[PDB]
C-alpha cells in the first residue's frame, strides 16, 4: 500500500 | 553532483517563439516528474507546467496563462527537458526555471506514504519578450524645485533615462568626486527600457563654489553623455 | 499577484521568534499540505517543512509549520544569524491542472544593527524634460534598514496609482538598503497639480517629501 500526496498524483496505489 | 542546467533564454519580439532546454545530471531522470516555473523581477514564482514520467503515462499539464502557447516535451535518453513556447507576450518575461518532483517517504506501520516537493531547482534562464532594442540613454538634470539655500545640505543629480540594454557607468567630475555621490538600481519601465538616477549631496553653503557634471557611459550603445548641473 | 499571500518583511534580533503567515483559498492551502521553503540568494530553495508539519532530517526542531483552515504558518525560534534569507509557502491547486502554488515571499532580516528610518528626496520633472514633452518626478530612497519599504504617491494629496514604477530594495556597499520610485506623467499633468508627495513607509513610520509645480 502506497499513499501519494502531490499534485497529479493517485493518492491510493 | 545532483544539477538541473537550463539553457536557451534570450531577447524575443512580441509575438515571437524560443525553445528552452534543461539538461539534468547526477539522478534517474527517467523516474521522475519535471516542471518548469517561471519568476519575473518583483513578482512571486509562478508554475508554467509538468511532463509525467514515462510509468505514469507521460503526460503534461499547464497552467492556464500558458496552456495552446507552450508545449513540455522531454527525451529521456539525453536526460533532456524541453520547453517550446510560442506566440511568446511581454508578461512571459521571466526567469525560467526546471524543477524534478522529488519526495520523502515515511514508512507507516502499515503503508507508506509520499510527501511530494520541487526538489532539485536549476539556476534559470532569462527570457525578454520586449520590442525594445539598443538605445543609448537621455540624460536630465535633476535640481529641487524649491530654492535649497542656507543650511545644511543640498541633493543635486542626473537621470539617466530610457536605456537598453544595462549596464550604464556614471562618475562625476571625471571620477574627481566620489564623496557624496549615490548611483542607484534601474529601474525596467514597461517599453523594455531601463531608467535610472545619480545623485551627488553638497553642503547647501557651498553651492557656487565649482561645477557638478555627470558623466555617463553607455557602452552597449557607444554613447557617452557630459552633463552639467546647474543648481 | 501571487496565490498564496505572505508579509513581504519581517525580523527580529538574535534569540527571538519570529512566525511568517501565509494565506490562500480552499482550493489550494484548504484541501491540500503546505511546504515551506528557505532560499538564500544565489541559491536554489531548500525544503524545511512539508506535509504542514514535518521537518526533513537535518532541519532543526527551531523550525515549525502548523496549518489552520486556509492559511498556514511558519515558525522560527532562537533566531540565528544563519537565518537571515527569504521564506515562501507552497502547495498546490485543487483544480483541472493541479498547479504547484506559491506565497509572493518573506524576507526575514536578524537583526545585526539599529533600525535606520531612510532618507527620501524628491526630485520634479526638469525644464529639459518638459521640453521634450516629458515628465518624470523621481523619489530616491536610501540608508534604511531593515530593507523594506512600501511607497505612495499623491497628486493634490489624493492617491495616485497610474504611472507609478518602483525599483526592489537594493542593499547599499554599507549593509543599509536603497530604492528608488518614478512617477511619470505628461507635462500638462505636471502643470495640473497644486503639490506631489512620495511617502515612504518604514517599520510603522512614514517620511515624506512633496513638490509644487509653482516653485518651477
Amino acid at each position: 500500500k502506497s499513499i501519494h500526496l502531490g499534485p497529479g498524483r493517485a493518492f491510493y496505489a | 553532483e545532483v544539477q538541473l542546467v537550463e539553457s536557451g533564454g534570450g531577447l524575443v519580439k512580441p509575438g515571437g517563439s524560443l525553445r528552452l532546454t534543461c539538461v539534468a545530471s547526477g539522478f534517474t531522470f527517467s523516474d521522475v516528474w519535471l516542471n518548469w516555473v517561471r519568476q519575473a523581477p518583483g513578482k512571486g514564482l509562478e508554475w508554467v507546467g509538468r511532463i509525467k514520467s514515462r510509468t505514469d503515462g507521460g503526460t503534461t499539464d499547464y497552467a492556464a496563462s500558458v496552456k495552446g502557447r507552450f508545449t513540455i516535451s522531454r527525451d529521456d535518453s539525453k536526460n533532456t527537458l524541453y520547453l517550446q513556447m510560442n506566440s511568446l507576450k511581454t508578461e512571459d518575461t521571466a526567469v525560467y526555471s526546471c524543477t524534478t518532483d522529488g519526495f520523502i517517504m515515511i514508512r507507516g506501520v502499515s503503508e507508506d506514504y509520499y510527501y511530494y516537493y520541487m526538489d532539485v531547482w536549476g539556476k534559470g534562464t532569462t527570457v525578454t519578450v520586449s520590442s525594445a532594442s539598443t538605445k543609448g540613454p537621455s540624460v536630465f538634470p535633476l535640481a529641487p524645485c524649491s530654492r535649497s539655500t542656507s543650511g545644511g545640505t543640498a541633493a543635486l543629480g542626473c537621470l539617466v533615462k530610457d536605456y537598453f540594454p544595462e549596464p550604464v557607468t556614471v562618475s562625476w567630475n571625471s571620477g574627481a568626486l566620489t564623496s557624496g555621490v549615490h548611483t542607484f538600481p534601474a529601474v525596467l519601465q514597461s517599453s523594455g527600457l531601463y531608467s535610472l538616477s545619480s545623485v551627488v549631496t553638497v553642503p547647501s553653503s557651498s553651492l557656487g563654489t565649482q561645477t557638478y557634471t555627470c558623466n555617463v557611459n553607455h557602452k552597449p550603445s557607444n554613447t557617452k553623455v557630459d552633463k552639467r548641473v546647474e543648481l | 499577484q501571487s496565490v498564496l499571500t505572505q508579509p513581504p518583511s519581517v525580523s527580529a534580533a538574535p534569540g527571538q521568534k519570529v512566525t511568517i503567515s501565509c494565506s490562500g483559498s480552499s482550493s489550494n492551502i484548504g484541501n491540500n499540505y503546505v511546504l515551506w521553503y528557505q532560499q538564500f540568494p544565489g541559491t536554489a530553495p531548500k525544503l524545511l517543512i512539508y506535509g504542514n508539519n514535518k521537518r526533513p532530517s537535518g532541519i532543526p526542531d527551531r523550525f515549525s509549520g502548523s496549518k489552520s483552515g486556509t492559511s498556514a504558518t511558519l515558525g522560527i525560534t532562537g533566531l540565528q544569524t544563519g537565518d537571515e534569507a527569504d521564506y515562501f509557502c507552497a502547495t498546490w491547486d485543487s483544480g483541472l491542472s493541479a498547479d504547484w502554488v506559491f506565497g509572493g515571499g518573506t524576507k526575514l532580516t536578524v537583526l545585526s544593527q539599529p533600525k535606520a528610518a531612510p532618507s527620501v528626496t524628491l526630485f520634479p520633472p526638469s525644464s529639459e524634460e518638459l521640453q521634450a514633452n516629458k515628465a518624470t518626478l523621481v523619489c530616491l530612497i536610501s540608508d534604511f534598514y531593515p530593507g523594506a519599504v512600501t511607497v505612495a504617491w499623491k497628486a493634490d494629496s489624493s492617491p495616485v496609482k497610474a504611472g507609478v514604477e518602483t525599483t526592489t530594495p537594493s542593499k547599499q556597499s554599507n549593509n543599509k538598503y536603497a530604492a528608488s520610485s518614478y512617477l511619470s506623467l505628461t507635462p500638462e499633468q505636471w502643470k495640473s497639480h497644486r503639490s506631489y508627495s512620495c511617502q515612504v513607509t518604514h517599520e510603522g513610520s512614514t517620511v515624506e517629501k512633496t513638490v509644487a509645480p509653482t516653485e518651477c
